[PDB]
């Protein structure tokens, strides 16, 4: 019954400000602590604060008093975290969450918001470039030949990648994307096809990546020679 | 006998002839109270409390919020979007004690351990069918006029580790504090304490503090955040809402005077402590509007884990009972 | 401060086994210990709170105990949708989890080479990638070599989802060198190191060959 639902994803430079909403329902708002978490990316939880919405009497984890205000409107039922002074390792996702205790402290957290991503970056938008991975009839591994699209240095993300206008799903790797020093991120997408069809079937990767309106897409076949 | 829920009553000494609004919710809500009344020790008795779970607690909150909605009627309350408007006169309020009795078949058993920390064991129990005369006091930060400790500072609190409970400190020696508004802004007032009682008392309570926590520097501060209501001491004072500033009481660099003066402010519109809503009342009455009270308990969170090796606390409240479990907590109902 | 450790960090099981995991705390906390299932992009679930207290609606198969320093967490005849990360937590302190997948059979990648595309080499950058599909486990080594000289430090690897249907995870190592490093060397290769090869696999091309 008890529904939390936070506010879409930001993206920030260093030094910026963010203000993440959490908007309660089907219970009582001032009886239950509020708790806000963030999880950084291959992180485990991290605390950042609560409040309590009877008066917004609040509290913190380490260093996040400096930065966080924690607020939250009664008549409304809905909590406000804002941060300033925004850092690159402020990337991750954050939580709000509600103690299931009736006024009192358990920090057992039965209902949750979907989470908010907050990216904190110095990099601009940019669309990608897409270059193929081109497959070869002499190379083969476990029977089957392999091609690709290599989609390089974009931001922020994501991308989505699809083969044939969705008429080829079967055996595509659509790898995460990895983050670059440059701060742009790149991906790749493969797939393993039989070697027998490399002359007649012809193989197209469909690139989107909606921040930048940049759609690509690319035929990979064998290069000649 | 063993721990039991029950139906309890009040009583008091009431005057039914006063107009003050305490006097009148007793008269219809409470009963006399036994001139001379006794409690049995009991030999070689030890018994379990846990002040932080005792639904005597519950049942005087559910008094106090029936005696405040009814004594104290708002020009206009806000509740969700619903707003109600009806007649506000100034009434006269003084809080009178109140006591809480068992009934047939039931009794009260009350700790005399001079230091009892409010959950354990108690290896010196009296039994009792009232409790002591409770003068509700609603306030924030500051627990005014209610009974000091009997020996020395004690710190109560259900678990250390838990940055969100509260902290009940209990002093035995009181820090008075007057706060006036006077005869010649309205809404201007302010209150007096002295300096040597604060910041002697403050000493004693850090001194008790390390005990807790070992191999740390313990350092008080201002409230972090929150309403008006419990950032500064807030409190009733003949029936207008006084909110006083602290900053100054737990600013470390603060701690040259003779009595530190607060800033203080009469609000007409309040966040109700009672329930969920706001509230407007009239304008304060004139004359000299002064509550000279008594500081006997603190009530203090502790900062999320920093590390600094140092233990920062802060001021709060908010909860009135809590306010109710500083008076309550050497007591529990059995059933006979 | 409480430290929460959670074992085993990784832990393939099957469809229908029973699992257990264990949840450690360098202090006593009593029962006060909760536990949370986590998939990716979606909000932890609260499955058990105070130690063995089931949450509303969740199955039966799910059972906590424990006390003091040590609790775990029983999955009873476990089903595809218990597939997921596990948090232990008490007060403030989250445990970094328990993850399940699905055990298999060993299964050797197969491995690929992609030469970077004459595209790319005009804007001055060259990217080498070497893909290796359909293993299990999840543990490999790729290693690059340019002309016999051991690369380290300018490749980045990434792996896919356990797949739902086979259970083999993939994984792309891409080299990234400057035009003119690239065009200064070559035999371009990628040697692969995995429990279902008999000995490393490698995979190269010479630049400018075909
Ligand atoms: C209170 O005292 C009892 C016995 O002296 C002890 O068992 C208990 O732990 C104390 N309370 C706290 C919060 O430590
Ligand atoms: C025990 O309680 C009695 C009253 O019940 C009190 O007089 C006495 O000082 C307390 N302490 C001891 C050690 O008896
Ligand atoms: C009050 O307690 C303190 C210790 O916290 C002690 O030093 C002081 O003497 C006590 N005062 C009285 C009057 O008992
Ligand atoms: C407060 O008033 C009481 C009684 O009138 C007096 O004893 C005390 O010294 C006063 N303190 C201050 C700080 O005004
Ligand atoms: C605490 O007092 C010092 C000087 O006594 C002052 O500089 C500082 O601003 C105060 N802290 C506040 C106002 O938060
Ligand atoms: C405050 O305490 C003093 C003793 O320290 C006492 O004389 C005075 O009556 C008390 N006042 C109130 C309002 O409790
Ligand atoms: C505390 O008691 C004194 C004397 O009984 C009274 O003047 C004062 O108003 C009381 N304080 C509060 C907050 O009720
Ligand atoms: C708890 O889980 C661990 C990890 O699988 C296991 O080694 C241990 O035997 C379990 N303890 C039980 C079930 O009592």
């Amino acid at each position: 019954r008890a529904h939390l639902v936070q506010s879409g994803t930001a993206m920030k430079k260093p030094g910026a400000s963010v203000r993440v909403s959490c908007q309660t329902s089907g219970y009582t708002f001032t009886a239950h602590i509020l708790f806000w978490f963030r999880q950084a990316p291959g992180r485990g939880l991290e605390w950042v604060g609560w409040i309590k919405p009877q008066y917004g009497a609040v509290n913190f984890g380490g260093g996040f008093r400096d930065r966080v205000t924690l607020t939250r409107d009664v008549y409304r039922e809905i909590a406000y975290m804002d941060i300033r002074g925004l850092k690159p390792d402020d990337t991750a996702v954050y939580y709000c969450a509600r103690d299931r205790s009736y006024g009192d402290s358990s920090w057992a957290l039965d209902a949750w918001g979907q989470g908010t991503t907050v990216v904190v970056s110095a990099a601009s938008t940019k669309g990608p470039s897409v270059f193929p991975l081109a497959p070869s009839s002499k190379s083969t591994s476990g029977g089957t030949a392999a091609l690709g699209c290599l989609v390089k240095d974009y931001f922020p993300e994501p991308v989505t990648v699809s083969w044939n206008s969705g008429a080829l799903t079967s055996g595509v790797h659509t790898f995460p994307a990895v983050l670059q020093s440059s701060g742009l991120y790149s991906l790749s997408s493969v797939v393993t096809v039989p070697s027998s069809s490399l002359g007649t079937q012809t193989y197209i990767c469909n690139v989107n990546h909606k921040p930048s309106n940049t759609k690509v897409d690319k035929k990979v076949e064998p290069k000649s020679c | 006998w063993k721990e039991a829920k029950t139906t309890l009553f009040c009583a008091s000494d009431a005057k039914a002839h006063k107009e003050e609004v305490h006097n009148i919710w007793a008269t219809h809500a409470c009963v006399p109270t036994d001139p001379n009344p006794q409690e049995i020790v009991l030999k070689n008795v030890t018994e379990n409390f846990n002040m932080w779970k005792n639904d005597m607690v519950d049942q005087m909150h559910e008094d106090i919020i029936s005696l405040w909605d009814q004594s104290l009627k708002p020009c206009v309350k806000l509740t969700g979007g619903s707003a109600v408007t009806q007649a506000c006169p100034k009434v006269s309020f003084d809080p009178i004690p109140i006591h809480y009795c068992a009934p047939a078949g039931y009794a009260i058993l009350k700790c005399n351990n001079k230091t009892f920390n409010g959950t354990g064991p108690c290896n010196n129990v009296s039994t009792v069918q009232c409790t002591h005369g409770i003068k509700p006091v609603v306030s924030t930060q500051l627990l005014l006029n209610g009974s000091l400790a009997e020996e020395e500072v004690v710190i109560r609190f259900e678990n250390l580790t838990n940055n969100a409970k509260i902290i009940i400190v209990h002093l035995n020696e009181s820090v008075e504090i007057n706060c006036t508004r006077p005869s010649n802004d309205i809404r201007q007032a302010h209150c007096n304490i002295s300096r040597k009682k604060w910041n002697t008392t403050l000493q004693r309570v850090k001194e008790k503090l390390k005990e807790k926590f070992p191999n740390k520097t313990i350092q008080f501060a201002p409230s972090s955040g929150g309403d008006l209501e419990i950032t500064t001491h807030s409190f009733n004072c003949r029936g207008e809402f006084f909110y006083c500033y602290t900053s100054d009481l737990f600013n470390s660099t603060y701690m040259g005077g003779a009595n530190i003066t607060l800033q203080c402010r009469i609000k007409q519109i309040i966040r109700m402590w009672q329930g969920v809503g706001q509230a407007m009342y009239a304008p304060p009455i004139a004359g000299n509007i002064t509550c000279k009270s008594n500081i006997t308990g603190l009530l203090l969170t502790r900062d999320g884990g920093k590390k600094n090796d140092t233990e920062t606390f802060r001021p709060g409240g908010g909860d009135m009972r809590d306010n109710w479990r500083s008076e309550l907590y050497k007591y529990k109902v059995v059933e006979i | 401060y409480i430290h929460v450790t959670q074992s085993p960090s990784s832990l393939s099981v099957s469809i229908g086994d029973r699992v257990t995991i264990n949840c450690q705390t360098s202090q006593g906390v009593g029962s006060d210990l909760h536990w949370y299932q986590h998939k990716p992009g979606r909000a932890p679930k609260l499955l058990i709170h105070h130690t063995s207290s089931v949450e509303d609606g969740v199955p039966s198969r799910f059972s906590g105990s424990g006390f003091h320093t040590s609790f775990n967490l029983t999955i009873s005849d476990l089903q595809a949708d218990d597939i997921a990360t596990y948090y232990c937590q008490v007060l403030q302190f989250f445990g970094r989890g328990s993850r399940l997948h699905i055990k298999r059979t060993v299964a050797a990648p197969s491995v690929f080479i992609f030469p970077p595309s004459d595209e790319q080499l005009k804007s001055g950058t060259a990217s080498v990638v070497c893909l290796l599909n359909n293993f299990y486990p999840r543990e490999a080594k790729v290693q690059w070599k340019v002309d016999n000289a051991l690369q380290s430090g300018n490749s980045q690897e990434s792996v896919t989802e356990q797949d739902s249907k086979d259970s083999t995870y993939s994984l792309s190592s891409t080299l990234t060198l400057s035009k003119a490093d690239y065009e200064k060397h070559k035999v371009y290769a990628c040697e692969v190191t995995h429990q279902g090869l008999s000995s490393p696999v490698t995979k190269s091309f010479n630049r400018g060959e075909c």
